[PDB]
């Protein structure tokens, strides 16, 4: 158990053995690298410390944390240079940065302010923020994904994702920017933010309370509505459209659908919020008026 | 629906050709929100009335939103004053 | 108990032969519409003619028997819009039949125009705020 | 060919082809059989091209 | 009590204001209600009303008229006859399991698009219907045929009548 003090940040030159995980813990930075040499670490810190930042390995894993204890350390950068990865955890109120990453399957569990950027092509199909966390992910090809949030992330993923279900129970606000799915359920129980665009074939959507659902541009052919206690959403269904407002909450849609039907409980309301000055703009029909 | 019905049967006493129904609420979220509302409060009175057999020969729906109030008291909802419809017509001859 | 479901009020037999001539003229009425689209496929539509704007988006339900000029000018004071008449009135008045309800004064129009047929024709100016009848340059 | 916009956000769009080829397109840049984009309109479905034509939803 | 208008699509509490008015007996307002909860008094309800059950084996099917639970030539429901949903309601409550079919029939009169797409319609409407008042999304699937499967003959006006139905199977 030994502090960092009178020793500034010196650069260090370090081998390693293959290895298929990193398991990141403490308040550092990561920069992360992709070629076809030798895998190597980088350990930027004090010399009193470098004994203290740990480099192990174990069945076919890397372990980058705490040795020793923590007494005191402050700024530690590693750099790192491998061909093949399979899972990354990330611990304790850091800086992660990566780019040009080739993957077929692998698994991100970032906690507790992990301050993370991926900048190319990677197809996941799991993925956990614990909380407290921003995360900015440009490039996502997966052909499955389920996410469950439990805390108060801000992620927003960009690429093609295939999803399947969502929950949430925090604070979380979440956008992924193009999806190609077949059947989504969406679950919002507490306060959620959720940001979707993209072609659904079946869309269902459960919202408790204090829950903002904008699925405006993402286009479904069938979708279920159900709207709990104030909580808003917005939809955009093409083909069959089903909606249930139970009391003092709002649905929205912003395309007229091929067959509507809504229902009404307490107070709530379904409105149709349009622009009434688009030069295409279409009435109704025979099989589609309602009257609310 | 009974006082619908009783403003059915005020309305069938007269003779007339176009009927009026405009809608006018207060502000609660936005603009688009509100002339929305008071478009499909006017939608659904004049389709129970146009229900109900009054013989008239065009009835014209318009909502307003919040755009003109009768009172500048404006602290409720939809208690208010200012949040209401109107049905306007002329008698014929 | 033996039942079918539905047993509506009583029937007469003046109301049966109506619906047995009405039948007959509604599918005569099916094939000759299919077949002269067959012949002559349509390429245009008058949604260029006339478009639509803000407020003309209030609706209307219209049951009228007369003549196109006054409903057309109730239609034009309801949108808030100047009525401007074209060529001469014909000496046999033009005739319209209109029975509709809660749609759109700009669908209102267009179905006004289409009745209309070779004797008069609807246009729509939005940035004057001006809808125009003329009348068709014969006799 | 011809193209139809399949969804659209606010910078950039999603379109689809007559053949089945997707295609992301940007506010500058260059697609066959069209020209050059000038404007992507987010609140109303209008791909307007420098041929002058304009890409929208199917029917 | 009860609201008129599908009583806010919550569960009623019918036994129990029985039970509280039948005091001023316990086992006679008992008595009652499991009367007027049973499955036979549901059905004899559905025959006073005019809807049909048939049973058959394992499989089960409600005949509801569109002329009178529908509004005419419109998808829209008719919030008259309110009792009749109520006790549809309250039969496929004692069948949490089963997966539902329901189908839309016209006469013969119209063209074959609009007789398809209104039939369409009506089904979305009553699936919906369905699908609002607790039953899950995964049970359920709606579909509209036109004159394809009569089971009258549609030259004449009775049997045209009879023609116009919404059909429910259920296993």
């Amino acid at each position: 158990e030994v502090k960092k003090q009178g020793t500034s940040s010196t650069r260090q030159f370090r081998q390693v053995s293959s290895f298929n995980q990193i398991v990141v813990q403490g308040r550092l930075n990561v920069n992360l690298h992709t070629g076809y040499n030798k895998p190597e670490v980088m350990l930027r810190g004090d010399p009193r410390d470098l004994v203290q930042v740990r480099t192990i390995v174990k069945q076919n894993t890397l372990y980058v944390s705490l040795g020793q204890g923590y007494p005191d350390y402050g700024a530690v950068t590693v750099d790192i240079k491998t061909k093949f990865l399979n899972r990354f955890r990330y611990e304790g109120a850091g800086v992660v940065t990566g780019n040009n990453l080739r993957t077929s399957y692998l698994d991100l569990y970032l906690a507790n302010e992990g301050t993370t950027r991926l900048a190319g092509n990677i197809g996941l199909q799991k993925l956990e923020a614990v909380g407290n966390g921003v995360t900015q992910i440009n490039g996502v090809s997966s052909r499955n994904l389920q996410i469950v949030l439990k805390g108060d992330p801000k992620v927003l993923i960009s690429g093609f994702v295939n999803l399947r279900q969502l929950d949430m129970y925090g604070k979380g606000t979440l956008s992924l920017y193009w999806i190609k799915s077949d059947t989504l359920t969406i679950r919002a129980k507490k306060a959620a933010k959720i940001q979707l665009a993209g072609i659904v074939n079946r869309l269902d959507v459960e919202l408790w309370d204090f829950a903002q659902f904008k699925g405006k541009y993402l286009r479904a052919q069938r979708s279920f509505v159900k709207t709990h206690d104030k909580s808003v959403a917005e939809i955009s269904a093409v083909n069959h459209q089903s909606s249930l407002a139970t009391d003092a909450s709002d649905i929205y849609y912003y395309n007229l659908s091929k067959t509507r039907a809504d229902f009404m409980a307490f107070n709530g309301s379904v409105l149709d919020m349009r622009e009434w000055g688009q030069s295409d703009l279409k009435d109704f029909d025979r099989y589609n008026k309602q009257f609310p | 629906y009974s006082l619908l019905n009783e403003i059915a049967a005020f309305l069938k006493q007269f003779r007339k050709i176009a009927i009026t129904v405009t809608s006018y609420s207060s502000k609660y979220v936005s603009v688009k929100r509100e002339r929305a509302l008071t478009l499909a409060r006017s939608r659904v009175v004049s389709e129970y009335l146009w229900s109900q057999g009054v013989d008239s020969r065009i009835i014209f729906t318009q909502g307003l939103g919040s755009d003109k109030p009768i009172t500048s008291y404006t602290l409720g909802g939809d208690r208010s004053p200012n949040a209401r419809v109107e049905i306007t017509f002329r008698r014929a001859v | 108990k033996f039942k079918k479901p539905p047993i509506n009020n009583p029937s007469d037999d003046a109301t049966i032969k109506l619906a047995e001539a009405a039948v007959s003229v509604s599918d005569s009425m099916l094939e000759m519409a299919k077949v002269e689209k067959v012949i002559t496929p349509p390429s245009k539509d008058n949604t260029l003619t006339i478009p639509n704007a803000y407020n003309l988006q209030a609706r209307a339900s219209v049951d009228w028997s007369g003549p196109i000029e006054e409903l057309t000018a109730r239609i034009a004071k309801a949108a808030h819009f100047r009525f401007r008449v074209l060529g001469k009135s014909p000496s046999v008045p033009v005739l319209i039949s209109i029975s509709t309800k809660d749609e759109s004064l700009a669908e209102i129009l267009r179905d006004i125009d289409y009745q209309a047929g070779k004797k008069a024709s609807i246009h729509v100016y939005p940035n004057s705020q001006v809808v125009e009848l003329r009348y068709a340059k014969i006799y | 060919i011809i193209y139809y916009i399949q969804a659209v956000i606010p910078g950039r769009a999603w379109l689809i082809g007559s053949n089945g080829s997707t295609l992301t397109v940007r506010e500058g840049s260059k697609i066959p059989g069209y020209g050059m984009v000038k404007l992507i309109d987010s609140l109303q479905g209008r791909i307007l091209t420098s041929s002058g034509q304009v890409i929208k939803f199917s029917q | 009590c009860f609201h008129p208008p599908y009583n806010n699509f919550q569960p009623d509490r019918r036994a129990v204001k029985r039970v509280g008015v039948d005091t001023g007996g316990g086992t006679v307002g008992l008595v009652a209600s499991i009367y007027r909860d049973s499955k036979r008094k549901i059905i004899r309800d559905l025959q006073k009303q005019d809807i049909q059950y048939v049973e058959y084996g394992d499989t089960r099917t409600l005949i509801i008229p569109t002329d009178k639970y529908f509004m005419f030539s419109s998808p829209r429901l008719n919030e008259i006859c309110y009792p009749g949903l109520n006790n549809v309601i309250r039969l496929l409550n004692f069948y949490p399991q089963s997966t539902i079919y329901v189908a839309g029939f016209t006469d013969n009169v119209g063209s074959r698009s609009h007789k398809r797409k209104l039939s369409q319609a009506q089904a979305e409407t009553m699936m919906t219907f369905l699908w609002a008042n607790g039953i899950a999304a995964k049970r359920l699937k709606a579909e509209g045929y036109g004159d394809k499967n009569a089971i009258s003959d549609n030259a004449i006006i009775h049997g045209s009548a009879q023609n116009r139905r919404i059909e429910i199977q259920w296993f």
